[PDB]
């Protein structure tokens, strides 16, 4: 290629270098070099998909990430965390049993949690009153408890 | 739809038999859902124009039924491997 | 060959019995579901079922090529190489 390299930058957009076939550029971190091997582009981040977790902005070679304000950011620049100290809760439905798991650091509890359920299908909550909803087939009727019960 | 049923809409169409259960991120305002035929889990966008797989082409989904978020994690239920 | 590196190509296949590779590809066989299938051998990106559920658990799988294979020359084809 260009031995002009050294003379006009080989017409590369940010930084040409010497070498055994005349030219050789680069571009810096967060950048990208295309087809013609001479132009720079910028990564579009926000373009993969799960790169940061809920809002991100494209920059010339950078990225900016944001979270809601449930969430608190990481010190990483990608990563969202939730602020409120509860433990993940999460509830399956069997027929016989409301099982409820409950997540500290990944590790697990698993317990029932109501009594006399023939057979559960749906399943919500409320955070207001701190509670869940369930549906039963075989009585035809939807119930409400406490998480504890 | 609206909350009211005043408005409807249609937003995923194609590429779909037996689409069981749906699940909402709200930073991202992203819906997911899930499918027991073509046995695959996608999340669009609330007017169904970005669509995406998570998993899909994979024997891990035999019959799933339905799906929760929290965080970065997807969790689902599955009916053939009682799982 | 000597252990380097290891990856999961396909993280769940339901008991296979028997493998082969050509092209792009890696084929398998198993006893649950009574199939053959066929993956993508750097990601499993693509995955698919060659037959239909078969009456009877299936077997070993090889390939017929019309192609020459390597060839290099036999210690062995001279004097029976001593032995
Ligand atoms: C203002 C700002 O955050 N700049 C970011 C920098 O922090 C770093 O993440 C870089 C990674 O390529 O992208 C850009
Ligand atoms: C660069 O080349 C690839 C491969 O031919 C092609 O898919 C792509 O569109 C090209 N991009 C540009 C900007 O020419
Ligand atoms: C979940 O576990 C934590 C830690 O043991 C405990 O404080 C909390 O009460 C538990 N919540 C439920 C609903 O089991
Ligand atoms: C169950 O939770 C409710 C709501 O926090 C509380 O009023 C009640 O005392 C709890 N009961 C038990 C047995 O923990
Ligand atoms: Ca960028
Ligand atoms: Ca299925």
């Amino acid at each position: 290629n260009q031995d002009s390299c050294l003379h006009f930058n080989g017409g590369c957009t940010h930084r040409c270098i010497q070498g055994p076939f005349g030219a050789t550029c680069v571009c810096p971190i967060g950048y990208q070099l295309a087809n013609d091997t001479k132009t720079c582009e910028d990564v579009n981040e926000c373009d993969i998909p799960g790169f940061c977790s809920q809002h991100c902005v494209n920059m010339r070679g950078s990225f900016r990430c944001a979270c809601d304000p449930e969430y608190t950011l990481e010190s990483d620049g990608r990563t969202c965390k939730v602020t409120a100290s509860e433990n993940l809760l999460l509830v399956v439905a069997s027929r016989d049993k409301i099982i409820m798991d409950n997540i500290t650091a990944h590790t697990h509890n698993i317990y029932s949690l109501v009594q006399d359920v023939s057979f559960v299908v749906a399943l919500d909550f409320d955070s207001v009153t701190g509670r869940v909803f369930w549906s039963d087939l075989l009585e035809g009727k939807t119930w409400s408890a406490f998480q504890n019960g | 739809a609206s909350m009211d049923g005043t408005m409807r809409t249609v937003i995923v169409q194609e590429k779909i038999y037996w689409p069981c259960g749906l699940s909402i991120d709200y930073p991202n305002r992203l819906i997911y859902f899930m499918d027991a035929y073509l046995d695959y889990i996608e999340f669009c966008d609330y007017d169904g124009q970005n669509r995406r797989q998570v998993i899909a082409s994979d024997l891990v989904l035999h019959h799933p039924h339905a799906l929760t978020l929290f965080e970065d994690s997807v969790f689902w239920t599955d009916r053939g491997t009682h799982q | 060959l000597t252990g380097s590196n290891r990856e999961v190509v396909i993280s769940t296949a339901f008991h296979s019995f028997g493998l082969t590779v050509y092209g792009q590809y890696i084929y398998w066989t198993d006893f649950y579901t009574k199939k053959i299938y066929r993956a993508n051998k750097y990601d499993g990106s693509d995955l698919i079922a060659m037959t239909t559920r078969l009456p009877t658990q299936p077997s070993g799988i090889s390939t017929v090529v019309k192609t020459q294979q390597q060839q290099c020359s036999n210690p062995c084809d001279q004097f029976n190489g001593g032995c």
